[PDB]
RNA sequence: UAGCGCCGGCCAACUCCGUGCCAGCAGCCGCGGUAAUACGGAGGGCGCGAGCGUUACCCGGAUUCACUGGGCGUAAAGGGCGUGUAGGCGGCCUGGGGCGUCCCAUGUGAAAGACCACGGCUCAACCGUGGGGGAGCGUGGGAUACGCUCAGGCUAGACG
RNA sequence: CCUGGUCCACCCGUGACGCUGAGGCGCGAAAGCGUGGGGAGCAAACCGGAUUAGAUACCCGGGUAGUCCACGCCCUAAACGAUGCGCGCUAGGUCUCUGGGUCUCCUGGGGGCCGAAGCUAACGCGUUAAGCGCGCCGCCUGGGGAGUACGGCCGCAAGGC
RNA sequence: AAAAAUGCACAAAAA
């Protein structure tokens, strides 16, 4: 299924902190502080001028790497975001962002999107009152996502919530923190969320 | 302020009794992404020099590129020798659809959204030279009316 | 002989301009006037005057151009850059209104005969007609 | 004063080249008599106006006109009349690049400077009996070509040519540089690669004296003061 | 449970060893003759992941059958030259008719499918409900510039 | 002697009677073929002498078809301007053939060079277009296999399409 | 207007 295993070797390969991990990527590792170079033997060698395709390849790889999503699923969305009444880059991002697993991390119920996914899929999340297991669920404006009552104790979440105080969620979102719930107000912009990604490149990549 | 991009570097050769002696061409684009671009073809005995005069010659040859919304006024086509470029404008949200040579040129001046096809000889030197003369002849309603008035 | 009197004229002009002649005559006709009518009205020519050469009716057409330019090759721009025949004797081109062209995203004109007379893409699309497409200019 | 009448003109100065004509030149030819194309002097003055005005405008606004001609007719009349306005000129073998390669050709002017530095001045005796004549010889040829060119270490805003055919290069050099081209045009060459046009006999030294004389005056009168007529009739047949 | 393909350029990913025009690779250009990023193992990287590869076939890139959108002096390409059958094309002016063309009106263009919305399965795939429409062809009403046809005039083509 | 095309001047007649042209038909260098004739010079084949390692060649001496005529076939070609035909449009310069004129000059139909614009991959072309356009015909679609095979049609054959 | 035939398979690099 979804990528398993060494994640900070991606942080490194792409050459930007993707924050695919939890807090550790905010500490002085991420792997990124110690060794800000690509993995394996050759990482400390002088780079060569990257190919035009290479450039688009990585940009796409990064963006995908971020939401930690399969190339199958990822391509769907991009084709979905193609036609597209839309500016097509943005549309793609909105959709990516609408993922229940993405939103849950965005709403800080969980620290890492990889942690978000197990959260959704173990029964520890609810959409509009309903239990929802599937990280790929597309949320739309007005949706109330919340920790299910069945386990609201769950040291992990309370820890993630009680520490979520001291934080302010993205504009398109809102979170009531004493109630273990939150709401999806709208679709995030290009502006609304800055990503390391150049979205104009991911499009040029599927131009093939 | 200005931005350089090289689309091509060639080693060519002449023959002397000795053997092959080489020389280097360099194709360079120059532009501010504000609607100014230029193209020049440098040749000297080593790469950097030839990339240097490439940039140099570039700036001494330029073009008015009448963008509107990051695209072009009308659909144009030009031929330079046997090479041909068709330039068609696009709505916003499209992107620049081009092969490496005309992409580079179209990018360094405006043009967030365009449609192109190369036809004929795809030789990049002559396709580049065909693109410049293609921008060069772009015209707007302004030029159009000021062209047909009288007096 | 002249298989295509219209296309001859259009070419007569194309050839005229590119040498920067002030004026050139074409063999005269009711149809060529109605076209040439549209050509001055849209600004591509100053216009024409019926004349006679060796007793024979002509249309002396007065060419239009740009300003003398700077740099080498001072020769002006062109009012008519491009003019080409479309529906021809060899193949006839008949477009319904919905199928009418837009030349250079509107900067150019497409002249076309319809049963409401000789019109333009704009002109024809408004009366709502379509018909035999004569040529395109810009 | 500034302008001129046809009286002195009409004698030697109307029409020159027989059938060697560039056809672009129609407008300025009236009829053909004597097998020789005859220039229409009415339309000369028509132009001689629009031109002179651009000169006078350029003079009283303080900018330069470069004088060129290589023919044996305009060779003398140019050296005089150009220094008379204190202007740059070429009467000798117009060099390639002299405009498009300017910063480079001019490094030969600076060399001319260094060569002047040694005439009677010291350090000249210190050079070998041989190398003397050699270095001096390079000055003497340097002198020949760069006399007129020496002035104006910057490229002009105009150039004035006698035969725009005889120096095409010159015109094209300027034309490439957006440098306005004024010249005294014959049937010999064509209009239209000339910006401001002076349409009359390119040969016939008599004709050259008349036009270039009062062409320099028009500049003097514009910049400040005036002067007496310049030397003309010395040889003159 | 994790596997598979690749890392000479095209094409994203490089180093050691072994081998020595051998064994072998190979989509095209091509690698291997004792230092091989191209063979084989390795470590290491790139890609995709319950899949990854291969073979076969279709379309695309191929304006490389060119209607859109090509060509024919020397690149493939003007018939050895005429005369002429059919067919194709056809100057200037005016009327008739309305065949082509053009406009409106209308019948038909099944359902499914596709496109656009909204919903139903925990999402999705699937699936439901509604919307959007041609083209063509029938009928009816009209238009007549152009092409046609029919009639009449012309001299600029062509013949005498 | 019979006979085709062609151009000029006059501006008289017909009134679009036009262009092109798949098939068809006809013409079609040389060589070749049949039946006669004719045969000097030339000369495939062939012989001889030189040369050479060889010399079934190049050079030399001979030399038969053939070359020539009539009739009848064959239908090919670097049959080339390697450039289909008709028309209109787009600077000039210069040489030349042949008409007409108010015979320096102007004008028309041919034949050559240089060249405007434009074209072209270049070389080049350029009012004798390879420019700008329209009509209609022929043809191209990687190299070899192969202008071969098969079939069909044609030829006396060679052989041709 | 020339006495005189022939030459071993595959093979770098000058980013
Ligand atoms: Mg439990
Ligand atoms: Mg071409
Ligand atoms: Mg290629
Ligand atoms: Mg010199
Ligand atoms: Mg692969
Ligand atoms: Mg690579
Ligand atoms: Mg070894
Ligand atoms: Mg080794
Ligand atoms: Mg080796
Ligand atoms: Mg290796
Ligand atoms: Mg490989
Ligand atoms: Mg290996
Ligand atoms: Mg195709
Ligand atoms: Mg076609
Ligand atoms: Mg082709
Ligand atoms: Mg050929
Ligand atoms: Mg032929
Ligand atoms: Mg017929
Ligand atoms: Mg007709
Ligand atoms: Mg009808
Ligand atoms: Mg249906
Ligand atoms: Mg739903
Ligand atoms: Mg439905
Ligand atoms: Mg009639
Ligand atoms: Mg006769
Ligand atoms: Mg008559
Ligand atoms: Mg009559
Ligand atoms: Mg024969
Ligand atoms: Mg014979
Ligand atoms: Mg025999
Ligand atoms: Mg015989
Ligand atoms: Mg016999
Ligand atoms: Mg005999
Ligand atoms: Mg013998
Ligand atoms: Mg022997
Ligand atoms: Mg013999
Ligand atoms: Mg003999
Ligand atoms: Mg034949
Ligand atoms: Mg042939
Ligand atoms: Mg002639
Ligand atoms: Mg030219
Ligand atoms: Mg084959
Ligand atoms: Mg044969
Ligand atoms: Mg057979
Ligand atoms: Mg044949
Ligand atoms: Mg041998
Ligand atoms: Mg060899
Ligand atoms: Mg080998
Ligand atoms: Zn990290």
């Amino acid at each position: 299924g979804r990528y398993i295993g060494p994640v900070c070797r991606l942080c490194r390969r792409e050459g930007v902190k993707l924050y695919l991990k939890g807090e550790r990527c905010y500490s002085p590792k991420c792997a990124m502080e110690r060794r800000p170079y690509p993995p394996g033997q050759h990482g400390q060698k002088r780079a060569r001028r990257p190919s035009d395709y290479a450039v688009r390849l990585r940009e796409k790889q990064k963006l995908r790497r971020i939401y930690g999503i399969s190339e199958r699923q990822f391509r769907n969305l991009f084709e979905e975001a193609s036609k597209k009444k839309g500016v097509t880059g943005s549309v793609f991002l909105g959709l990516l962002e609408s993922r229940l697993d993405n939103v849950v991390y965005r709403l800080g119920f969980a620290v890492s999107r990889r942690q978000a996914r197990q959260l959704v899929r173990h029964g520890h999340i609810t959409v509009n009152g309903r239990r929802v297991d599937l990280p790929s669920y597309r949320v739309r404006p007005g949706d109330e996502i919340a920790v299910a009552e069945k386990s609201r104790n769950l040291e992990l979440i309370r820890q993630n919530l009680e520490a979520m105080k001291g934080r302010k969620v993205g504009p398109w979102l809102s979170l009531d923190v004493e109630g273990m719930k939150g709401k999806f107000l709208r679709l995030p912009d290009r502006e609304d969320l800055a990503l390391p990604v150049n979205e104009q490149l991911v499009i040029e990549f599927y131009s093939r | 302020d200005f931005e350089e991009k090289m689309i091509l570097i060639r080693r060519t050769a002449r023959m002397q009794a000795g053997g092959r002696r080489f020389r280097f061409g360099a194709l360079v684009v120059v532009g501010d992404r504000q609607g100014r671009v230029g193209l020049g073809f440098g040749k000297a005995p080593e790469v950097p020099l030839a990339v240097q005069k490439a940039g140099y010659y570039a700036r001494r040859n330029m073009v008015e590129v009448p963008l509107q919304n990051g695209t072009i006024p009308h659909e144009i086509e030009v031929e330079f020798g046997a090479s041909k470029i068709v330039l068609k404008p696009a709505a916003p949200g499209t992107g620049v659809i081009a092969g490496a040579v005309p992409r580079a040129i179209l990018e360094l001046a405006g043009v967030t959204d365009i449609l192109t096809k190369e036809l004929g000889s795809r030789n990049p030197i002559n396709i580049a030279y065909a693109t410049m003369e293609a921008l060069r002849q772009l015209r707007t309603k302004a030029d159009v009316e000021r062209l047909r008035k009288g007096e | 002989m002249l298989t295509d009197p219209i296309a001859d004229m259009l070419t007569r002009i194309r050839n005229a301009t590119r040498v920067y002649k002030e004026s050139t005559d074409v063999p005269a006709s009711r149809f060529k006037e109605e076209i040439l009518r549209i050509l001055a009205r849209e600004g591509f020519i100053k216009g024409y005057e019926r004349v006679d050469v060796d007793g024979k009716p002509y249309l002396r057409v007065y060419l239009k151009y740009g300003p003398r330019r700077q740099g080498p090759d001072p020769r002006p721009e062109q009012v008519i850059h491009h003019i080409r025949r479309i529906s021809k004797p060899g193949r006839r081109v008949y477009v319904g209104v919905k199928e009418i062209p837009r030349v250079r995203r509107g900067l150019g004109i497409a002249i076309l005969s319809t049963s409401k007379g000789v019109l333009t893409d704009r002109e024809a699309r408004k009366l709502g007609v379509g018909g035999e497409l004569i040529c395109e200019v810009w | 004063e500034i302008t001129v009448k046809e009286l002195l003109e009409a004698g030697v100065h109307f029409g020159h080249e027989r059938k060697r004509w560039n056809p672009k030149f129609a407008r300025y030819i009236y009829a053909e008599r004597n097998g020789i194309h005859i220039i229409d002097l009415q339309k000369t003055m028509e132009e001689l106006e629009r031109t002179f005005r651009f000169i006078e405008d350029l003079a009283m606004r303080g900018g330069t006109i470069l004088f060129v001609g290589t023919k044996k007719q305009a060779q003398d009349i140019v050296r005089m009349e150009a220094e008379r306005a204190g202007m740059p000129y070429v009467n000798q073998r117009w060099l390639g690049g002299m405009l498009t390669n300017f910063k480079t050709i001019s490094q030969r002017v600076h060399r001319l400077e260094e060569l002047e530095a040694l005439f009677a001045s010291p350090e000249i005796e210190e050079r070998p009996k041989k190398e003397q004549v050699r270095l001096k010889h390079e000055l003497e040829r340097l002198q020949k070509y760069l006399s007129g060119f020496r002035l104006l270490k910057r490229l002009p805003d105009a150039i004035f040519v006698v035969d725009p055919t005889k120096e095409a290069i010159a015109v094209r050099e300027a034309r490439k540089l957006f440098i306005p081209v004024i010249a005294l045009a014959d049937t010999d060459s064509d209009p239209d690669l000339v910006d401001y046009i002076i349409p009359g006999n390119d040969d016939a030294i008599r004709s050259i004296q008349l036009i270039l004389s009062r062409a320099v005056d028009l500049i003097i009168q514009a910049r400040g003061g005036v002067v007496e007529p310049s030397p003309s009739y010395a040889l003159v047949q």
